[PDB]
């Protein structure tokens, strides 16, 4: 538990390297980088006229974006704490969501690409190096809700207009796809490989690679290592939304839904596949998590315990546990073999609106409405 | 208020 926010706390993520380093959101219109290892602030990242709703960690670690409700994008250095220029400008709306490019389809030496959504109902592909709007993928009729630079070039975004397009990078923001299998507000996205997309080059133990050709190595290897289960790639993607439903899809294989997995009594506002895509979570506001398989989209259990509505999940790296907050001010980790609680934390005094885990699986951080950051170790 | 991304343009 330590302070350091003059708002509400937004968003947070750790260091895709390490479990030492995480950065955070709030409403106070500045963002934090923190030390996990003596749990204190390390940096205050300002230059934001609003709240700080999202952050977003580099593949590589080099750089932090950040959206706010300014309808901007900011890119910063992790270890210095500076803005590396002006601000990315061409929103209309407040950013709802930021996606690296995954640095296995990245040239070597080369730095990563950006994506981010927003209320305008656009996507923009933005230079980081450059500094601007390579692509902007518009064609939404409503709110865009979350946006994943898919490992295999595809970008794929939810919105409120109940539907989930596709975007081509290999033919310069082209649409490929529409699907349109949902009956309300799109509220999340999730990709079975968005682990190794979210880590690229790195692993469980913090491994670094020693030249930007090991990095275009390891980060095709880690890819290939979890979405490869028959012979070929193959990456999944699940959607959640306001008609108490989630659909499974395989979108370049095929435009038709594999499963529509049902049994939530209220919207799904959260869902995540496994590191390991094994399993598929799924948080809703009827105060229920429920458990499903990967593969297929079968039910399988459901977590139970929750007081109130569930607002976001989080996986282990282990693959067994997974944690959750709720707007009953509470932290639960679930254990998948026992399909039952694991242990319950000692949470916060109102409401709690970002979890993660580390990426080694040593830390889980927390964040709300009491503006206090909590830090968990297992 | 300053609610999070999923939060916004929902009511009590």
């Amino acid at each position: 538990a330590i302070a350091g926010h003059g708002s509400t706390i937004l968003c947070s993520a750790f260091a895709p390297h390490t479990s030492s380093r995480m950065v955070t959101g709030a409403g106070d219109n500045t963002a934090r980088i923190w030390d996990c290892d003596t749990q204190t602030p390390m940096h205050t990242l300002k230059g934001h006229y609003n709240w700080v709703l999202c952050v977003s960690w580099s593949p590589d670690g080099e750089v932090i974006a950040t959206g706010s409700m300014d309808n901007t994008i900011r890119l910063w250095d992790p270890k210095s704490g500076q803005c590396l220029g002006d601000a990315l400008r061409g929103h209309s709306k407040w950013i709802t969501s930021l996606s690296w490019e995954p640095i296995h389809l990245v040239k070597p030496g080369s730095k990563p690409r950006l994506a981010s959504s927003s209320k305008d109902g656009t996507i923009k592909i933005w230079d980081t190096v450059s500094r601007v709007c390579q692509y902007t993928m518009s064609g939404h009729t409503n709110s865009v809700s979350c946006v994943k630079w898919g490992g295999q070039g595809l970008l794929y975004s939810g919105s409120h207009d109940r539907t989930v397009r596709v975007w081509d990078i290999n033919s310069q923001g082209r649409c490929i796809n529409i699907l349109k299998s949902h009956a309300h507000w799109v509220n999340h996205l999730s990709l079975s490989t968005d682990y190794a997309l979210r880590i690229g080059a790195f692993d469980h133990t913090g491994k670094k690679p020693s030249t930007p050709e090991e990095a275009q190595k390891k980060a095709l290897e880690n890819y290939e290592k979890i979405c490869k289960k028959n012979g070929n790639s193959e990456e999944m993607m699940v959607t959640a939304s306001d008609d108490y439903t989630m659909f499974l899809w395989n979108p370049l294989k095929s435009t038709k839904p594999i499963a529509r997995m049902t049994g939530h009594q209220k919207l799904v506002n959260h869902v995540a596949f496994s590191p390991d895509g094994r399993y598929i979570v799924s948080a809703s506001f009827d105060n229920s998590i429920k458990l499903w398989d990967g593969r297929d989209g079968k039910f399988i259990s459901t977590f139970r315990g929750h007081v109130a509505s569930v607002y976001q999940v989080a996986w282990s790296s282990d693959c067994r546990l997974l944690v959750s907050c709720s707007k009953d001010t509470t932290l639960k980790v679930w254990d998948v073999r026992t399909r039952k609680l694991s242990v319950d934390l000692p949470g916060h005094k109102d409401e709690v609106y970002t979890v993660d885990w580390s990426v080694d699986g040593k830390r889980v951080c927390s964040g709300g409405k009491d503006k206090m950051v909590r830090l968990w170790t297992h | 208020d300053a609610l999070p991304t999923y939060l916004l343009d929902r009511e009590q």
